[PDB]
This record gives structure tokens, sequence and C-alpha cells, in this order.
């Protein structure tokens, strides 16, 4: 599974940027350190049954 | 001159045989899925996806 498209749909979401200029590295950045972040307590129990 | 005796002989080869050239044809080659292709230490090569 390539993670590119889970990061483009968080900025098309946030209404401020445009996509279609942002390169892929800094999808592939952002990932790396939005993967460090802890699962919050609603969608962790979801997951969990 | 001619001497029959001293100029007749028996001469021995093979019946049949088949001569292949391109020995590489008698070989079937597949490959592996290239998002799986490993490098000599066992771990994917292109780790970025």
């Amino acid at each position: 599974k390539k993670m590119k498209s889970i990061v483009e749909d968080f900025l098309k979401r946030l209404q401020i940027f445009d996509v279609a200029r942002v390169p892929d590295d800094q999808m592939y950045r952002l990932r790396d350190r939005l993967r460090l972040l802890p699962v919050e307590i609603r969608r962790l129990d979801i997951f969990n049954l | 001159q001619f001497d029959f005796r001293a100029s007749m002989h028996m001469l021995t080869s093979n019946l049949t045989f088949t001569v292949y050239s391109d020995l590489l044809a008698f070989v079937s080659a597949d490959t592996v899925e290239p998002i799986n292709a490993v490098a000599f230490d066992n771990m994917r090569i292109m780790n970025e996806l």
C-alpha cells in the first residue's frame, strides 16, 4: 500500500492549500511525522473491536 | 602404383545426432512483482512507499 493518497486527501480537506503544486516528498515527509502521533481514544476503541 | 591392400580402410563415426546452439532457449524465465523486489540483504529496495 502506498500512502500518498491518504495524506493527499488530508490536504484537500484543509481548504487553504493547493495540492496540485505540492511535490511528492512533502507528502511522504508529512507521513513520517504524523505516524508518531498516538491514536485518540474513540477511533482506537473501534479498532480493538 | 595402386596397391589395393595398402589403400583400403574402414571408417567409423556416429549414426545420428543434432547440434544445438543458443543454449538459453531451453530456460523458462519469470520474475517476481517489482514492488516485492529485494536486494542482497533480503530487505526490500524502495522503502519509500
